[PDB]
RNA sequence: GUUCUUUGUAAAGUGCCUUCGAAGAGUCGAGUUGUUUGGGAAUGCAGCUCUAAGUGGGUGGUAAAUUCCAUCUAAAGCUAA
RNA sequence: UUGACCUCAAAUCAGGUAGGAGUACCCGCUGAACUUAAGCAUAUCAAUAAGCGGAGGAAAAGAAACCAACCGGGAUUGCCUUAGUAACGGCGAGUGAAGCGGCAAAAGCUCAAAUUUGAAAUCUGGUACCUUCGGUGCCCGAGUUGUAAUUUGGAGAGGG
């Protein structure tokens, strides 16, 4: 919920709702960074997942 | 195309065995593509109308496609692009009324 | 001032012309230079021949399409149709032009022919340093002249048919000149219902 | 590629969304020093498009310029000459504001090399440019075969000579009839066609 | 060469050869074509009628030799056939083996009808012919073949 | 011309088959002012106002509406003689 | 309470870089008047002098948003032409190029936009070592708000 420039990401809720993808606007620009071993990350999204 | 071998007149030219060469990709430069079609449609949903566009449609559903077309021609500058806006805005008006 | 009965000259020298005067004293000098650099390019370019193989091409305008002329590069279709790749032909002595098309089979054929005749007449030394040596022939254009086509015989039979050549041109022209009017008068008729 | 959505959003500068961003950003940019180091491209797709890569040795600066005509910087309007040249107030600079913007950050970071630049915002008083500079001493660039061209001595201050993008525009350089003067270079084509050529055996 | 020049024979007479009253001065009457409409009017109609004012249509970006139609009169024509090969057809007039003459090849673009050709058939091919050129080629058993 | 080497199971070229084929925006363009040009109802540039499109767009040396045609593929870049 | 991130600083932090000179030729900006028009203001001088900024051994230009209207041509540059011509101009004085043709030299191209996604494969630095314009290993940092490969419209991509 804190990307700057915000235009990098504004179109994602719309991109999703159109693609029938569940999205979530989460609090944590750099928390999604900790997620994938970086300082920050704009996105993070699992597609596979074990059964 | 079909020259006549004569130096003058309504298809003057020296006769030659024709040979229609393969098309260039360049000659298809402003060519659609379903990606951009998807992107542009999506971007427009998110963004909306511009104030003059908003002005344009109010002028279509009033006065006429003529009155509004001149306004557009004056704003975009070029009579051709005007009509092009109007047709585009008309399709938006379709996708409103008879949703 | 103005006087006597003389032509009205227009000699533009009102501009510090003297500051920009170029006299070519080095005409001799730069000819020698021009040579002492062709020989010295021929030297390092081994047995290669200093110029690329250049196409045949018709040459434009109503003024010049009678003559035929050495073009720039060989078009993609002529290179493929001669049985080799664009990227490779360049590595030899062949000029290739990606722009420039083929709409004249009589030129196109003459060019693929031009290509093949060249291939037979060179030798393409393999990557390593053992060689038939071979003398270095410097030209290529002199080796592969571009001569003008045939068009017709030195003599033949006379064939009239009352049709005046003059009258044809006259009529060819009249046709063109009124074409649009004619259409409009019929396009007018093409709106006469009931 | 999110970039393709950036580009097309950016075309919509009178959308409610973009107008909002425009109003907030231009205020922000006005409060910072006329030239300041940008932490990152405001338009990552645009910088991208103009040669910028996210590696080390790519620098983005932001710069304000004052917008308008060039008032003839003359004493009290006084021209002292023929009435043609007696103008002061409607004269326009032959370079783009952008050309000014480039040249000024290019002067500040004179160790860098101006690659390119792009508009980002403007008010009535100002226009704002982001300028893509490139370190030529940084070995990341020197070793990058695609970019070591700009390391050359022959590119020192390309913005100052009109070799950047904005330059070759203002400088009027394209093929065709429309650019007969200016394309071989204005003053150069002139000097050519204004030279008397004299051979040894006169022609 | 200077030693051959009047200004060597003038050395020692005041005033060169330019008078005592009237001097030789810097531009009396003005530099160049000054006052063609005024103090030099007489010379400028007489010696140059027509000079001033316009006439006719402008033409933007006129390209010389869109109009390239060089002319050849029957007057010659037989010159476009090699000297030697010429008498061959000349003595053996025939609708059977008449010399084809490509005039476009020779650099021309229109056959004009000035002169007389001998009564010996010719295949003349050209863009454009005068009505009489044709009428004289046909007269002596030839034809005109319009080319391009 | 030697001579170490270290490259290889990795890089490249060509035939047909099919589905595709992303192509640069306050730009192009328009108005206007100023300047410049041989460029003339406006040759390039530049200021402010308007501001695009995707069978699009630019050019096509007389303005405009309409119908065609031809030629390239802008708004990012390098390069010896 | 501890650890990030973003932004913004500081240090004689670690290694670098800019300035000034020259300036014949070169890339831009800025910019006259004398003078010509037998006066003069548009025009001319001149897109010249003077002023300013920036390069190199050449600079710039350059692989077409070109020329053309042909039977078409095919990056740039320059010379011979075009041509004192088309056109501009108190249509006055005066100005004034372009296409084709011959020649010199020739040479071509790469990014942006694409999911590597079964593995950021990319890079600066530090440190050790060595056969040191650099190599490898290791550590930190850069980087997913995108570093490589791949493709650049002549195409080309993905599957058979
Ligand atoms: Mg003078
Ligand atoms: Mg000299
Ligand atoms: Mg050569
Ligand atoms: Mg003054
Ligand atoms: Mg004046
Ligand atoms: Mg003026
Ligand atoms: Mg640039
Ligand atoms: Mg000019
Ligand atoms: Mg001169
Ligand atoms: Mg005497
Ligand atoms: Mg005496
Ligand atoms: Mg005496
Ligand atoms: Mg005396
Ligand atoms: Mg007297
Ligand atoms: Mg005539
Ligand atoms: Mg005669
Ligand atoms: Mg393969
Ligand atoms: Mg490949
Ligand atoms: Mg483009
Ligand atoms: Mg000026
Ligand atoms: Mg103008
Ligand atoms: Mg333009
Ligand atoms: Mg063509
Ligand atoms: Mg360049
Ligand atoms: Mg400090
Ligand atoms: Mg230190
Ligand atoms: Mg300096
Ligand atoms: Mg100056
Ligand atoms: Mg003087
Ligand atoms: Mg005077
Ligand atoms: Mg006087
Ligand atoms: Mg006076
Ligand atoms: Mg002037
Ligand atoms: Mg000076
Ligand atoms: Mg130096
Ligand atoms: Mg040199
Ligand atoms: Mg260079
Ligand atoms: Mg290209
Ligand atoms: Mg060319
Ligand atoms: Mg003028
Ligand atoms: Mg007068
Ligand atoms: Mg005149
Ligand atoms: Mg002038
Ligand atoms: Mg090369
Ligand atoms: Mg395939």
């Amino acid at each position: 919920n804190d990307v700057d420039p915000i235009e990098l990401v504004v179109f994602l809720p719309a991109l999703c709702k159109k693609m029938g993808v569940p999205y979530a606007i989460v609090k944590g620009k750099a928390r999604l960074g900790t997620l994938v071993n970086q300082k920050t990350s704009a996105v993070a999204a699992l597609t596979e997942v074990r059964a | 195309t079909v020259k006549t071998g004569i130096a003058i007149g309504l298809n003057k030219g020296k006769k030659v065995t024709s040979m229609t060469p393969a098309p260039k990709i360049s000659y298809k430069k402003g060519a659609a593509s379903n990606r951009t079609k998807f992107v542009r449609s999506l971007v427009r949903e998110i963004a909306g109308l511009s104030p003059y566009e908003r002005r344009l449609i109010d002028l279509i559903r009033n006065s006429g496609e003529k009155r509004a077309r001149k306004v557009a021609k004056k704003r975009l500058g070029s009579f051709t692009r005007a009509k092009a806006k109007v047709e585009e805005m008309n399709n938006i008006i379709a996708a409103s009324r008879r949703h | 001032a103005i006087s006597k009965n003389l032509p009205i000259l227009k000699n533009h020298f009102r501009k510090h012309w003297q500051e920009r005067v170029k006299v070519h004293f080095d005409q001799a000098g730069k000819k020698v230079s021009r040579r002492n650099a062709r020989a010295t390019r021929a030297a390092k370019i081994a047995p290669r021949p200093l110029d690329l193989l250049r196409p045949v091409v018709r040459a434009p305008t109503v003024k010049y399409n009678r003559k035929v002329r050495a073009g720039r590069g060989f078009t993609l279709a002529e290179v493929k149709a001669a049985g080799l790749t664009a990227a490779y032909a360049r590595t030899i002595g062949i000029a290739v032009d990606h722009r420039r098309q083929n709409r004249n089979q009589e030129i196109f054929d003459a060019n693929v022919q031009r290509l093949k005749e060249y291939q037979s007449k060179i030798i393409v030394f393999p990557r390593n340093g053992k060689a038939p040596e071979a003398e270095q022939v410097l030209s290529a254009a002199a080796t592969f002249p571009i001569a003008q086509p045939a068009t017709d015989v030195e003599a033949r039979a006379v064939q009239d048919n009352g049709e005046s050549a003059f009258r044809t041109l006259r009529l060819a022209r009249s046709e063109k000149k009124f074409r649009g009017i004619r259409e409009k008068r019929a396009r007018e008729k093409a709106e006469a219902e009931a | 590629g999110a970039y393709k959505y950036l580009e097309e959003l950016q075309r919509k500068k009178q959308s409610d969304v973009l107008r909002f961003l425009q109003r907030v950003r231009v205020w922000e940019y006005r409060q910072k020093n006329v030239i300041h180091r940008a932490a990152r491209p405001t338009r990552p797709d645009k910088a991208r498009r103009l040669g910028y890569k996210a590696k080390q040795g790519f620098v983005i600066y932001r710069v304000r310029v004052r917008r308008g005509n060039r008032k003839r910087p003359v004493p009290k309007g006084a021209t002292y000459g023929k009435p043609t040249n007696q103008g002061v107030n409607e004269l326009k600079y032959q370079r783009s504001l952008r050309a000014t913007a480039e040249e000024r950050v290019g002067r500040r970071a004179a160790n860098l090399r101006v690659l390119n630049s792009y508009w980002v915002n403007q008010d009535s008083t100002y226009k704002y440019f982001e300028v893509i500079l490139v370190d030529p001493q940084h070995k990341a660039i020197r070793r990058d075969a695609r970019y070591n061209w700009i390391c050359d001595p022959v590119h020192k201050h390309r913005e100052a000579r009109g070799l950047t993008a904005t330059g070759k525009k203002s400088r009027g350089i394209n093929k065709g009839h429309k650019f007969n003067n200016t394309k071989a270079g204005r003053r150069k084509t002139w000097k050519r066609q204004n030279t008397l050529s004299l051979w040894r055996y006169r022609k | 060469p200077s030693r051959f020049t009047k200004t060597r024979k003038h050395r020692g007479h005041v005033s060169a050869g330019k008078g005592r009253i009237g001097k030789h001065r810097k531009h009396p009457g003005g530099r160049g074509m000054a006052g063609g409409q005024h103090h030099h009017r007489i010379n400028m109609d007489k010696y140059h009628p027509g000079y001033f004012g316009k006439v006719g249509m402008r033409y933007f970006h006129k390209q010389q030799a869109h109009f390239w139609k060089p002319v050849l009169n029957l007057d010659k024509l037989w010159t476009l056939i090699p000297e030697d090969k010429r008498d061959q057809y000349l003595k053996s007039a025939s609708k059977e083996t008449a010399p084809v003459i490509d005039t476009l090849a020779a650099g021309y673009g229109k056959i004009l009808g000035k002169g007389r050709i001998p009564n010996v058939p010719v295949i003349v091919k050209a863009r454009f012919v005068s009505k009489l050129a044709e009428e004289k080629i046909r007269a002596a058993g030839g034809v005109v073949e319009l080319i391009a």
